[PDB]
This record gives C-alpha cells, structure tokens and sequence, in this order.
C-alpha cells in the first residue's frame, strides 16, 4: 500500500518479523501480473512458518 | 551523559536483526 516504490537500482527493502504473517491481506490488491513462487506453496503458505 | 544525549557505546551500524522494547537495593538477574 506505499505511495511510492524506490528504483530498481536503488530497491528499499523492509524487515518483516515478529507478527502474524496473513498473506491473505495481499489478494485484497490488484490482479497481480506474476505470482510465481518457488519452494513455497502459496495455497498453503499460511500453515508453514519462516 | 554530560539528558542521556550521548549513546557511543556502539560505533557503526549492522543487520540488527531483532529489537524490542518494553519497561525495565537486591536485583538478581540469570
Ligand atoms: C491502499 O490501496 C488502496 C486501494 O486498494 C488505495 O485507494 C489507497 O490509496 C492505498 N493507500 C495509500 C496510502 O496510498
């Protein structure tokens, strides 16, 4: 939900722990173009933990 | 401290992995 994303060159990349990692809340977003996972299964991504 | 103005215990910066906050004549301590 950020207003503006950095550059590609210049990525800005957040540190996510010590919460309840609900993937569900992304689907409330747009279509998104590619969602390829590797690894990961994103039907059960919620039931494994990282 | 010459309030608590002055934190150089540390010298640079790092990953930092993990922070956490909360409240802090005998203190035993394990
Ligand atoms: C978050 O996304 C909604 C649409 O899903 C958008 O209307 C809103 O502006 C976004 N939030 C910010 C802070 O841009």
């Amino acid at each position: 939900n950020a207003t503006t994303f950095a550059s590609v060159y210049a990525w800005n990349r957040k540190r996510i722990s010590n919460c309840v990692a609900d993937y569900s809340v992304i689907y409330n977003f747009a279509p998104f173009f590619a969602f390829k996972c590797y690894g990961v299964s994103p039907t059960k991504l919620n039931d494994l933990c990282f | 401290v010459y309030m608590e103005s002055e934190f150089r215990v540390y010298s640079s910066a790092n990953n930092c992995t993990f922070e956490y906050v909360s409240q802090p004549n005998l203190r035993e301590f394990v």
